[PDB]
């Protein structure tokens, strides 16, 4: 035996180490056949549109349109106020602001106290 | 001949322009070109004044 | 008077003439790489003189020639520092670049864009010369970013290759991380 | 001007396993009942000017003999000149 | 670069050279159109090793899907010519 | 050069050594500087002489503008806009003049640091003290007015500082 | 690359691919030629022991422990040919590849130079214009109903016919256009 | 997109995509110019532990 | 000041009396001449201002913005010349009329000795922009975009009007000079707090602020190219001009009140720069970059230091020019491809090399490469903020890094790689487009020679 | 090293710390306590503006080495005697520093031995 | 200690030369963990070019 490779999110499982492909069944073969059939139908449509000499301009791709529309214009209509969504929005939209406000307010309070007591040594500080 | 024209149109003309600009415009203003105030060693003589710096304290020389 | 300043500025100045001529007819011929190589060699042999003057005497100089904006009590000007480091590094870099371009005339002989390659090499040399001789922080920053952009352009020389673009953006990323501290 | 000289390939019978470490590999393979089918294909790497190799220290001392001769000549000249 | 513009005759010569150094093959019985599976009685592993030899000889790598269906020296020559854009 | 005042921008006498060739070998620097002189300095000087005589053929002058003194913001009524306008303009001009004074002192300091070379820490203490005093005065005048600064804000800052000074002196005397 | 893929890989295809990968990585491990030859004949001998194995469950148990063993000892930095998808010149000249249709946008003064080239190009354009109209009907009649099942194209069967969808395969820019 | 087959004749060879196929929601995050998930010779946990 | 205003008004009868095929030539020539005339305003003084009359005055804050406004019109005409080819003569004349009215409103807004006149023209700029967006936009979202671009603005600006008249009831005047000379401190009171908010939020909505920036991507993506240019180049700077002019009466309340807006801008520049990294749209990316830059300008104005004001002025001018150039480049791509998606048209450097050079220069100047005026403004703002607090440098460095990242990402995605195979309708670039990019970029590299011309009244 | 090993693996009190050295009065060993001599005064050593870290008791030989380097410039191998003299002076300085180190170490050891003897006498 | 730079240089020379000369031997073994760590650049380019960027880009969307 040899030490086992443990897959991760950013280092996926190798194609030849899957348990799935070694389990071959007629249903799996039919699934692969129809996947290839769909891919070949799409390829034939694309090549028929591509090799046409009368064609000018860009071959419009419905998949790209769907991708852009789903990324941009399909978010809010499908949005639903949820404890997960509400909590994540509140955190990621408010926490940084208050954290940075606390940091900067504390820093400026210390600076103001030091300059009030005069122990800050601002010699040569002319441009601000 | 190629190098003769090259050293004239690429070295002589630019050095003429920069020397003119440095000598007659940049140095017209104060503190634009500041030197190093060259080192003074004992025994040297200054051209401007003509005086000589006294020598050192004749340390015991051996090996 | 005191040819140190004139020679030191003339080296950098004549380093720029082929960039000016890059829009002329010579840029469209095959004599451009030799033109740039000869310009670099002449710049090196011309910069060898202030090195000799420093070696003889120890001559040092500051040349604040052109006055840029002045922000209240802060005065910004085009100022060059010609100390030992500058007058020592300039000839070495020019010699190395001369050898590099002579080797490039043979290595990139089949490259369609070889004149642009030599123009890029010269632009990087100019930016590095700006970096080395800078007397204030703003001019040093100008050279700092110029060499970085030129390295970005030269790393992704074969822009059809994805990995070259990835490497160029990697270099830009790390150099910006450094620019934060700068 | 390009390299259009109609170069001809050598004879395939020239390349023999004999005299090369590929022979030693064949001998070790025969001790287990195996044989290499591509042995002759790699024989040219040990046949011509590639047959004679050099060591690391020999590579480092590329021009030591000429340098040493010039050194002793110069030292003798300097010794005979300064002694005057 | 300075690479001579190799031609179909050169490609065929080098392919036959490499095949003739394959001692599993009798050199006098091999031909340009000689099949590997039947005319030469070679195993599939032998065919893949021939693919290795061609790869290491010509300095470029043939994908497995294309390589596994190459069974004659002539079609190997044709594939390499198509890859390298050989005129004559 | 007469183009600038030597008192405003002082310089040391600039003592330089004499050449002392310890060998008969002829140095490349003297020959190089002689050929440079012949090949560069002379044509430049002749061109400058031509330009200077051309300038002398056409001589004209320009004058430095002088400004009268005007009552400042302390002699202005609370809402009299004319005197406040004049005082504000005068204060802005004085602000520019003080900026230029600080610039001159900084130029002196930089020239000292470059000129004195390796001994700048000791041979430029006078310029450092001069710049320290000038910077202290300028900072007391204009440090914290910010954008939208005015003569009134400067006067208020001065009044606050002098009130603090008077109180401190009174406490020290009455300590 | 040129040939169309299949719906799946058979067992023998997987075995041959693993043999190829293992030999390449062994060559990467064994730099010298004699050492590589020795270990390559050893690996071939280890491979051919199970050549006549007939149990398909046992055959699948084999080659799988073999892929695991390969993955353990796979030489993290294998040798790659310079133009291969991992090589140091994989897509070096992809920026020099310009489409053929760009020539249609040239100025007439540019086409004044190289007149013979553009005459031959016009002949090619005519040939494409006729052949495409033939090819559409050819592919429509030859295709199975319900859509294609494999992305393989038929050859030409008539005399004046040309292979369907040939223009963008024949007119590739070049392997080294500049 | 890096671990897709580099020998298949895609319609977009640099992007390694086909014309009509569905597009991943995070396509612009995996474009071979950015983060890739290709398997490595060493496990992710082992690399993390060793480097740390 | 009328020597500039009257020719702009005369641009309308000339446009409406021009021949059917000479409108573009006449408009371009006379707009360029008007810009040449407006160049005379750059001769400012270290004293108060250039007070022409009781109604209009100039300043070294107003003059660069006026010059940019005048210079933008010929470029807008040149870019609109392309997609308005199939338009009737009456509608082309109406489009040019909208552009001329916008220019006149901006010119009268930037001088505006009085605050109510400034408000009137500051809102008058709304109508031509709304008509341009909602009439000559391509998609169906333009109408929605217009609504946003309108109501947001009014939501901030109607309170301001109230505050303004209230001030004139107490102070007695709204003249800028009298307001500056008679300024009095603001007591820390709830009434004064709400007066501060009313005076400030109208201009903060137009920058826009990070929380109120939603209208900008819609308006920029949906508007035609001229609308996008005028939105990104000048209309965003109206809020900065207003805040710079109106913060004089808000002291010393600004110190306390500036904290929420400072936090919002300092975090929103990071947020929008990160948003630019994941964008499938070129126009949206450029809009979010504009949002980040104006967030930095907001920080500069709120800090309220001389270096902050100089850097903010320089950054507004530089961003106007750069964003207009970027929008023009994206429009040139769109007019060929008709999709406006970054990932579809690829490898364009191989097909259009000079346009790739223009792209590289625009990306370099957006990335704030020294010694460009973009970098000058960036650095001045960063230095002033560092003096304000030393911890700001972390956020500014993060912003710089992300800005470089997304700028080079946008350049590489469109110009580098392999061209799309099926896209074959990419014609060689026209002389008009190359001249447009040259006229965009040359003023930037000329202004880096004389930075003091764009450093504001605090120089 | 051996001193590092003896200090880090032995006890701290036997050997000195280079930061605080010396910890004993100068004439604690012998009373005559001669003064170190200097040749170069303030003015000429400032004029030669050597360096702040180069202004040590070996300054005069450095001055003469610089004089040679300036005078016989093209023959950059002419004045080798002065380089040897300056190296010898720095060697003497380093040797004196080592002698000071060893003297302090022996004084510390003697003090420790005296303290141990006093403790033993008190115990007995 | 005057020769330490030298003796280190020759020691590295001979040690690496001897380790390289064993590649001619007809013996093969799988690599160790140290070799893997050194070959993949301490695994720094892997993790640091996959973990931060993703966690940034994902968030940015
Ligand atoms: C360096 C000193 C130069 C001084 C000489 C005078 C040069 C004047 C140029 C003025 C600017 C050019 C105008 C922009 C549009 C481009 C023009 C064009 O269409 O090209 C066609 C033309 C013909 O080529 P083609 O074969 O027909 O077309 C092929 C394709 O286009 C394929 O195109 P390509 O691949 O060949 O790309 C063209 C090339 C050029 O195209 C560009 O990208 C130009 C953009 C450059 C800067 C980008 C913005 C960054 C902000 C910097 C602003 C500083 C400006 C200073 C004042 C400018 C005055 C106008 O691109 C580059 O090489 C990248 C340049 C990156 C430089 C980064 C370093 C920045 C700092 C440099 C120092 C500046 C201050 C120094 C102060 C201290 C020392 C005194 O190509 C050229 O002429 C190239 C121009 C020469 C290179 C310029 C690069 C640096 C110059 C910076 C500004 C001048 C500095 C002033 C004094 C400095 C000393
Ligand atoms: C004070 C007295 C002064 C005298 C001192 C003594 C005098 C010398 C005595 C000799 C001492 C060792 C010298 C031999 C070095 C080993 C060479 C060797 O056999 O390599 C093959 C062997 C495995 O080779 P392979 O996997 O079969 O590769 C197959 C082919 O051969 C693949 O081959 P290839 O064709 O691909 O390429 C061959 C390449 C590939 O070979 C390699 O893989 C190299 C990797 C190991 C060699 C590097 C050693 C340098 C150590 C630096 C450590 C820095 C600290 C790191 C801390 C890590 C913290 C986890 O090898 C080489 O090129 C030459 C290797 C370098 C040797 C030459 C210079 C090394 C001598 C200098 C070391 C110290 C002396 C300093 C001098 C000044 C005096 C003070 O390497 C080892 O077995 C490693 C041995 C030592 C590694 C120590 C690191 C182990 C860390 C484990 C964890 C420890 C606990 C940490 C806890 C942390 C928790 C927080
Ligand atoms: C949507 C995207 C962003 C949009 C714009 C956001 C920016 C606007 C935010 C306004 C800034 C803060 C408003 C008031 C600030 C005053 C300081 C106060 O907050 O601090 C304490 C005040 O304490 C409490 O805060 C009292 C107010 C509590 C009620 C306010 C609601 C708090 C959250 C509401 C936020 C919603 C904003 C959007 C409305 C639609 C100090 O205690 P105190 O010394 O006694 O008061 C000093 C002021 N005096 C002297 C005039 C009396
Ligand atoms: C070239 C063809 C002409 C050849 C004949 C002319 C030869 C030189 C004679 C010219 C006369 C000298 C001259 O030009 O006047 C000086 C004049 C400056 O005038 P001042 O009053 O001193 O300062 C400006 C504020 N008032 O100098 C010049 O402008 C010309 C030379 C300037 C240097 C060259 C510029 C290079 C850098 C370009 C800008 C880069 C960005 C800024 C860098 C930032 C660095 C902090
Ligand atoms: C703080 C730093 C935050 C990091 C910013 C993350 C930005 C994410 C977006 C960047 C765009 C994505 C991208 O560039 O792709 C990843 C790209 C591809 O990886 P390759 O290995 O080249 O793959 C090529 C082979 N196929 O790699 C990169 O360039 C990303 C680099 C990210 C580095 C982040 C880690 C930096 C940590 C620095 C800590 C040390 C500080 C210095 C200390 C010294 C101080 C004295
Ligand atoms: C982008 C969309 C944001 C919309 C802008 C919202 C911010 C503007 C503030 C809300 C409206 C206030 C207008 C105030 C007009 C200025 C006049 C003024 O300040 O005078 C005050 C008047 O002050 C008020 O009356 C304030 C009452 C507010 C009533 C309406 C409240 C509207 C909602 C407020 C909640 C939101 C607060 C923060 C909004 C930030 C933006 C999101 C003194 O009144 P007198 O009685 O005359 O003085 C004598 C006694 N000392
Ligand atoms: C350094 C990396 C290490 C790599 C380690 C790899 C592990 C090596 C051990 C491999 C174990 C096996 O043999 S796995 C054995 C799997 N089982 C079988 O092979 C049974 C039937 N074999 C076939 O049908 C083949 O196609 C065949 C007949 C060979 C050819 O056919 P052709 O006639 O069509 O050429």
């Amino acid at each position: 035996s040899f030490p086992k490779y443990k897959p991760s999110r950013l280092a996926t499982l190798p194609a030849t180490l899957d348990p799935a492909e070694y389990d071959i069944s007629p249903e799996t073969r039919k699934a692969q056949a129809e996947r290839l059939a769909i891919r070949s139908r799409l390829k034939r449509e694309y090549l028929l549109q591509y090799n046409d000499p009368n064609r000018l301009g860009v071959i419009e791709d419905p998949a790209l349109i769907r991708w852009t529309y789903a990324r941009s214009a399909n978010i809010y209509p499908n949005f639903r106020p949820t404890p997960k969504t509400s909590l994540l929005g509140a955190l990621f939209g408010i926490g940084p602001l208050f954290f940075w406000y606390y940091v900067f307010k504390t820093d400026r309070d210390k600076k103001e106290k030091l300059i009030q007591e005069g122990k800050l040594d601002q010699t040569f500080n002319i441009s601000y | 001949y190629r190098h003769s024209i090259f050293a004239v149109t690429h070295v002589l003309i630019p050095v003429w322009i920069i020397h003119y600009y440095l000598k007659y415009h940049v140095t017209a203003k104060p503190y634009t070109v500041v030197e190093r105030k060259p080192r003074i060693f004992p025994g040297d003589t200054i051209l401007e004044t003509g005086e000589v710096i006294p020598l050192m304290k004749e340390f015991p020389d051996q090996h | 008077m005191n040819p140190f300043a004139s020679l030191t500025l003339t080296t950098l100045t004549i380093l720029t003439i082929p960039i000016m001529m890059s829009n002329s007819n010579i840029y469209k011929t095959n004599l451009y790489p030799n033109y740039v190589k000869t310009t670099v060699s002449y710049a090196f042999t011309l910069s060898l003189v202030p090195l000799l003057m420093f070696m003889h005497t120890g001559q040092e100089m500051i040349i604040s020639n052109w006055h840029w904006m002045t922000l209240q009590t802060v005065e910004l000007s085009l100022s060059f520092k010609m100390d030992y480091f500058s007058v020592m590094f300039i000839p070495v870099a020019l010699f190395v670049t001369w050898s590099i371009m002579e080797f490039s005339m043979w290595y990139m002989h089949s490259d369609p864009f070889i004149n642009r390659f030599f123009k890029y090499l010269l632009l990087f040399l100019i930016t590095m010369m700006i970096l080395v001789t800078a007397n204030n922080l703003f001019q040093l920053f100008i050279g700092w970013e110029g060499v970085g952009i030129m390295s970005f352009l030269l790393i992704g020389w074969w822009h059809g290759r994805t990995d070259a673009n990835t490497a160029a953006l990697q270099a830009i990323l790390y150099n910006r991380i450094g620019d934060i501290g700068f | 001007e390009h390299g259009h000289s109609k170069m001809e390939l050598p004879d395939y019978k020239q390349w023999k396993i004999e005299g090369t470490p590929l022979e030693t590999v064949q001998e070790k393979l025969a001790a287990r009942g195996l044989r290499d089918p591509w042995g002759r294909n790699e024989a040219w790497r040990y046949s011509g000017g590639f047959a004679n190799n050099v060591s690391f220290v020999g590579a480092l001392l590329k021009g030591f003999k000429w340098g040493f001769a010039a050194f002793v000549v110069a030292v003798g000249a300097e010794y005979y000149l300064e002694s005057q | 670069s300075d690479a001579p513009p190799l031609t179909l005759e050169a490609i065929k010569d080098r392919v036959l050279y490499v095949l003739k150094l394959y001692d599993k093959i009798d050199p006098e019985k091999l031909s340009v159109n000689s099949h590997f599976m039947k005319d030469l009685g070679l195993d599939s592993l032998d065919q893949v090793e021939i693919i290795m030899a061609m790869e290491d000889e010509f300095g470029f790598e043939i994908p497995d899907i294309d390589a596994e269906k190459l069974m004659c020296p002539q079609e190997i020559v044709d594939y390499i010519a198509d890859k390298k854009d050989v005129y004559e | 050069p007469d183009s600038w005042d030597k008192d405003v921008y002082p310089e040391p006498p600039r003592r330089t050594p004499a050449p002392a060739p310890q060998t008969s070998l002829p140095n490349p620097v003297t020959y190089l500087t002689k050929i440079f002189d012949l090949l560069v300095d002379r044509p430049v000087t002749l061109a400058r002489e031509f330009i200077e005589q051309q300038h002398a053929k056409n001589r004209y002058y320009y004058y430095h503008r002088e400004f009268r003194r005007v009552p400042d913001i302390t002699e202005c009524e609370e809402k009299d806009i004319l005197c406040m306008f004049e005082a504000e303009m005068q204060w802005r001009r004085d602000y520019k003049v003080d900026q230029e004074i600080v610039n001159i002192i900084q130029e002196r300091l930089k020239a000292c640091q470059q000129r004195e070379g390796e001994s700048y820490r000791q041979n430029c203490a006078k310029e450092l003290e001069q710049f320290t005093q000038v910077s202290k005065a300028f900072q007391d005048r204009y440090s914290d007015l910010g954008a939208h600064y005015s003569a009134r804000k400067c006067l208020a800052k001065q009044k606050q500082r002098m009130l603090a000074e008077r109180k401190a002196a009174k406490e020290a005397a009455a300590a | 690359a040129f040939s169309a893929p299949a719906a799946y890989l058979t067992h023998q295809q997987k075995v041959l691919r693993l043999y190829k990968r293992a030999l390449r990585h062994l060559e990467s491990w064994c730099v010298h030629r004699d050492k590589y030859r020795y270990f390559a004949c050893l690996m071939r001998a280890r491979f051919d022991e199970h050549k006549n194995e007939k149990d398909m469950v046992k055959a699948t148990q084999l080659l799988r422990q073999a892929e695991e063993e390969f993955w353990y000892g796979q030489h993290p930095q294998p040798y790659i040919f310079p133009e291969s998808p991992g090589g140091t010149s994989y897509e070096r000249y992809e920026c020099y590849k310009v489409p053929e249709w760009c020539l249609d946008d040239w100025h007439p003064s540019e086409k004044a130079m190289y007149p013979d080239y553009f005459a031959k190009r016009e002949q090619w354009k005519r040939l494409r214009r006729e052949s495409w109209e033939r090819e559409v009907k050819q592919l429509q009649e030859e295709t199975p109903p319900g859509g294609p099942r494999t992305e393989a194209l038929p050859p030409a069967r008539k005399e004046g016919d040309l292979p369907p969808l040939w223009w963008h395969i024949v007119t590739r820019p070049r392997e080294r256009p500049m | 997109q890096q671990e897709r087959d580099p020998w298949y004749d895609w319609d977009h060879p640099d992007l390694r995509l086909n014309w009509g196929e569905p597009i991943h929601w995070d396509l612009d995050m995996y474009i071979r110019n950015r983060v890739d998930t290709s398997p490595t010779p060493v496990s992710w946990n082992t690399m993390c532990k060793h480097l740390f | 000041m009328l020597k500039i205003i009257i020719p702009t008004t005369m641009l309308l009868p000339m446009t409406w009396m021009s021949k059917h095929n000479m409108i573009w030539i006449n408009a371009t020539v006379h707009s360029l001449l008007i810009s040449l005339i407006s160049l005379s305003l750059l001769n400012q003084l270290g004293e108060n201002s250039l007070n022409f009359s009781l109604t209009f005055f100039s300043d070294s804050l107003s003059a660069p913005l006026l010059v940019l406004t005048t210079w933008l019109l010929p470029l807008m005409l040149m870019a609109s010349q392309s997609h308005l080819s199939k338009e009737t003569t009456t509608r082309k004349k109406l489009y040019i009329t909208m552009l001329i009215l916008l220019q006149l409103f901006l010119i009268m807004t930037f001088t505006a000795t009085e605050l109510i006149l400034f408000y009137i023209l500051f809102e008058a700029t709304l109508v031509p922009t709304l008509i341009i967006i909602t009439r000559w936009g391509n998609q169906t979202e333009r109408l929605n975009a217009g609504l946003y671009f309108l109501f947001y603005t009014l939501a901030g600006s109607l309170p301001l009007l109230v505050a303004l008249v209230y001030i004139q009831n107490t102070t007695g005047s709204l003249n800028f000079l009298i307001i500056h000379y008679w300024s009095h401190p603001l007591s820390n009171s709830w009434s004064n707090i709400f007066m501060w908010l009313a005076c400030i939020m109208a201009f903060m909505v137009k920058m826009p602020l990070y929380g109120l920036h939603l209208w900008l991507p819609k308006a920029h993506v949906e508007a035609p190219i001229a609308g996008s240019m005028v939105l990104a180049a000048v209309l965003l700077k109206l809020g900065g001009y207003g805040m710079m002019r109106i913060t004089t009466i808000l002291n010393p309340l600004t110190n306390y009140m500036a904290y929420p807006f400072l936090m919002l801008s300092m975090w929103g520049m990071i947020m929008t720069s990160s948003i630019c990294l994941r964008q499938t749209d070129l126009k949206s990316l450029i809009a979010y970059s504009s949002v980040s830059h104006m967030a930095l300008v907001i920080v500069a104005i709120m800090i309220q230091t001389p270096w902050s004001f100089m850097g903010a002025t320089a950054l507004m001018i530089a961003h106007g020019l750069t964003s207009s150039m970027l929008f023009c480049l994206a429009n040139t791509n769109y007019e060929r491809v008709h999709s406006r998606t970054m990932i579809l048209a690829r490898g364009l450097q191989t097909l259009l090399p000079l346009m790739a050079t223009w792209w590289l220069v625009a990306s370099l100047t957006n990335l704030a490469l020294p010694p460009s005026i973009n970098l000058i403004g960036e650095l001045f703002i960063i230095t002033a903020s560092f003096s304000w607090s030393n911890i700001t440098i972390i956020l500014m460095g993060m912003n710089m890094m992300i800005t470089a990242l997304y700028s080079l990402y946008m350049l590489i995605t469109t110009q580098r790689g392999k061209y799309t195979h099926h896209i074959n309708n990419i014609k060689p670039s026209f002389t008009r487009e190359n001249a447009l990019m040259a006229l965009h970029i040359l003023p930037l590299l000329l202004l880096t020679l004389n930075p003091k011309m764009i450093l504001g009244p605090l120089y | 090293g051996a001193h590092l090993a003896r200090r880090y693996l032995g006890d701290a009190s036997k050997e000195p710390d280079p930061l605080r050295m010396p910890t004993f009065p100068p004439d604690y060993g012998f009373p005559e306590r001669k003064e170190r001599e200097m040749v170069a005064t303030q003015q000429e050593m400032n004029d030669a503006q050597l360096m702040l870290q180069q202004r040590d008791y070996c300054a005069h030989y450095l001055i003469q080495l610089l004089k040679c380097k300036r005078d016989s410039f093209p023959n950059f191998l002419a004045c080798k005697h002065e380089q040897h003299d300056w190296d010898y002076c720095e060697h003497l300085d380093y040797v004196k520093r080592m002698k000071e180190f060893e003297r302090e170490r022996r004084l510390l050891q003697r003090k420790k031995r005296r303290e141990q003897r006093e403790a033993e006498m008190a115990r007995g | 200690m005057k020769m330490t730079a030298l003796i280190v240089t020759i020691m590295g020379f001979m040690l690496a030369l001897e380790l390289n000369n064993t590649t001619y031997y007809l013996k093969f073994k799988y690599p160790s963990q140290t070799y893997k760590f050194s070959n993949m650049l301490g695994y720094y380019p892997s993790i640091m070019h996959r973990l931060p960027t993703y966690h940034n880009l994902s968030m940015s969307q």
